[PDB]
């Protein structure tokens, strides 16, 4: 019934195929794309033994890389177009929530990836185990290297957290990162609501890990960077030890570094991020009140599109609703402001 | 203890080594183009460290593709750059890190 | 990328070919600069009587530099 | 190339100028038209001065205006 | 009695040396300057049989290179930082005159080089005989050399007075050599008013030999080049066959060249220049008409720079009425259309 | 038959030579400073013409000046390039025009 790459209502020849041809288009090009892999998981993806419970889902995950050999993907020991996230043996399921989650971002309008949900080959009569698929950014028009660096080298981190001191404290917040990025790439308007909106919809969806790694700088226009795409979105919400750990991968505003001072949401009878620390942050980028406001009514409008996409995805029941309960909570503190 | 040749867009742009006192990336002399990082500006061609540089660190894997590297490879616990030699065909972006 | 503006004509097409290369509408700039979409319209075909505070507002929103030489 | 700051600024820079050059008020309203007094608020800050005329004045100064990123 | 370099009355204590303290200061650096040359005239200076009566006054004129050893002026061979002009062995007293001309440009507030009138050792007890001395203006400070070159060059001319075609017209006018002029240096309403002024100024007093060579082009400020200091400046006014066969060296306007058209001051009841034409040539540079209007009345007020500067001045009483008589008509013209 | 080495500001930025066909300036492929004239630009390297470009004949002398000179050795004005070689080292401006040797 629906795409594993688009998510929207497959028609009547495409139903048996699982794809559509606008899907496998998308991510490869050719509507000829084969997305049923010609290998096995344990071919390729070794079972590595349990590190320790402190390392956030993403340590747990494996990677492959990928290339696109005419329309058949093939394993590469360096180098690939394409990186295949199959779920950590721990986590099943996680595949369908970050395919779920950077669909959503894409039809919100954020620059995203091309991506979807690939099958291993069985190896006997099993149901199918996806993988999540996604083109890499650090490629041009043709297989070209394009440079790019991550957040926490260009500001110098050596945290992703940003847990540089003598304590388990953090040193570096969105507001300081989004001030950082204000003086690297060009300034506009445009970059500054794209950005102010991928840390709000990170906090709306449960994505609690999207820490300097997960941010990045392309070198496209050659001398000054740009914001990489949006990528590694996942929503954490379906794994309650991990969604109550923070409620964000860093502190929202420059105020908590060190943990000097709460956000006015925390002092607040809510005890938790509030639409007016979004204010807060949206304020120390510049943008005026009269447009966060209208930002607010646009992501109230966009409502729509969250149920949607998480209800039309390949996620457990159980998964998606733990998804939709964070967000509605989360979006019903959005009006809790000035 | 090594000497390494940092390579951006398959050219040589500069060499990271490291020794008693600690690490120092330097651009070569004649390298007037497009900086690695935004950390280590083109117009300072010196940088001096005590520890591995953060854009250095953070080319290093972390978890699943760290994890197995290191149990077929078994390096020194703290070899910061003897990882990085290992995995310099295969970074992100243009960098290459590649023997001297 | 320096452009020597030849008329103030010349300066709100430029700024104009800028917002729509960035996908901003005019609706965005009057909720951020607080200038109207019909000040903004007169602005991006030819700022000559838009007052200077406007057309420099615009040109730092849209991250567009403003520089003097001989 | 000097990157303007403010209007403040620009105004200040045409008005350094204007005396460099030795260039009086006066003879600066005859030849653009714009009166004492608005060329006074100009050289102050221009932010509420129509464009057209910061432009002139940059103009008969011998000030290039260039824009960038 | 009136200061040989600033033309203003000496004082109890610079009356008898003939130099003022402030003008010995301004020519030299020093207040011990010794304006008293050590040499005679034909020890320098040599009188070769003339070319032929039908060259410019300049073409007969000597000059000479001096530095300032201290305190002193010295003769020397080649690149010096002053150039003494002795007046031509025919024009007796021009050396006055272009110190006198050269004296109002700089009361008028015009960019010249220093300059003021020197003596020559005497042979016996004849009277003292003057020679125009002028700082050089492509040096800096400490006399190293300033990059500068002619208009007639720069604008690929053969000829200083633009007569480049098959005919005897001039092809160059004063309109196209200031539209060339603003496309090279530095276009601004100061540059205009002051080149406008300096053509207005060349007419009013007579100075009819202000070629393209009498135009440089200095490069100081980097890149962007400068109009170069009025010099040679002298009124030819003195001189009636000289005065009569040229209002300008160059025609006005760009209409003229070639001989196509007349200036609309020749279609007039006056049958030469007058105001109308050079607010055709402020039109042309740019200047607005209500700037123009004024520009004209503050040359009328500056009529009493001129009526003085030339009656202080070392130049003959005959000299001086033939330059004021130039002055009067023309500044009168400046009124017409 | 002359190949005069041109020389601004102290250093030689070029060489005017003079031949059948006429004159050539040429600027070293090597000099990247200021023009000696906005006539011969820093841009173009090559310049040809048939009789002595208005730049150079500009360096010439005028009636005295050139009077003086035509006396010592005397010069019919025949050749335009050898009087400026007798003022090489007594040109106006940062120019000096001295023989290749």
């Amino acid at each position: 019934a629906n795409c594993r790459i688009l998510l929207t209502p497959l028609n009547e020849r495409d139903e048996q195929r699982g794809y559509s041809t606008q899907g496998l288009k998308r991510l490869s090009g050719t509507a000829k794309l084969n997305p049923r892999l010609g290998f096995t998981r344990t071919q390729f993806v070794q079972e590595l033994p349990r590190q320790q419970k402190g390392m956030a889902i993403s340590g747990y995950q494996p990677k492959l890389q990928l290339v696109l050999d005419e329309g058949e993907f093939r394993v590469v020991d360096h180098q690939g177009n394409f990186i295949l996230k199959p779920s950590p043996a721990d986590f099943p399921g996680l595949a369908e929530n970050e395919h779920a989650t950077m669909t959503l971002m894409s039809r919100l309008g954020f620059d995203v990836p091309v991506h979807g949900l690939l099958s291993f080959a069985p190896q006997s009569e099993e149901e199918l185990e996806y993988a999540f698929v996604i083109r890499r950014y650090d490629r041009d028009n043709k297989g070209l290297p394009v440079h790019q660096e991550q957040l926490d080298g260009a500001m110098q981190i050596t945290d992703k957290y940003g847990k540089t001191g003598n304590d388990n404290e953090q040193y570096v917040s969105y507001e300081t990162l989004a001030r950082f990025l204000v003086a690297h790439v060009n300034d506009n308007i445009a970059f500054k609501i794209d950005l102010f909106r991928r840390i709000v919809y990170a906090w709306l969806l449960g994505n609690n890990d999207m820490h300097l790694r997960n941010f990045g700088l392309v070198y496209s226009d050659g001398l000054t960077p740009a914001l990489a795409p949006v990528y590694d979105f996942v929503s954490v919400a379906p794994y309650p030890e991990y969604f109550y750990s923070n409620y964000l991968a860093l502190p929202l505003l420059t105020r908590e570094e060190g943990g000097r001072e709460l956000a006015p949401g925390f002092h607040s009878d809510y005890g938790e991020y509030i639409g007016q620390d979004f204010l807060l942050l949206g304020e120390s980028m510049g943008l005026a009140p009269r447009l966060l406001e209208k930002l607010f009514q646009d992501i109230r409008k966009e409502n729509a599109i969250v149920m949607e996409t998480y209800e039309q995805s390949f996620m457990t029941q159980d998964h998606i609703q733990a998804v939709l309960q964070c967000y509605r909570h989360r979006l019903g503190l959005l009006h809790h402001h000035h | 203890h090594r000497r390494v040749k940092v390579l951006l867009y398959g050219q040589v742009v500069g060499e990271l080594s490291q020794n008693d006192s600690g690490f120092l990336f330097q651009y070569a002399h004649d390298y007037h183009g497009p900086a690695i990082s935004i950390s280590l500006p083109v117009a300072q061609r010196q940088f001096p460290s005590e520890t591995l540089h953060p854009y250095f660190a953070s080319l290093a894997p972390e978890g699943w593709l760290r994890q197995r590297y290191s149990q077929i490879q078994h390096r020194d616990e703290n070899d910061l750059l003897g990882m990085l030699i290992d995995n310099g065909k295969n970074l992100l972006g243009a960098i290459q890190i590649l023997p001297w | 990328p320096l452009l020597t503006i030849e008329t103030p004509r010349h300066l709100g097409e430029q700024l104009n070919a800028r917002r729509k290369e960035l996908g901003i509408d005019l609706y965005t700039l009057e909720l951020q600069t607080g200038i109207s979409t019909s000040t903004l319209k007169r602005l991006f075909k030819d700022p000559e009587q838009v007052k200077f505070g406007s057309v420099f507002a615009v040109a730092n929103v849209l991250g567009v530099k403003l520089c003097i030489g001989e």
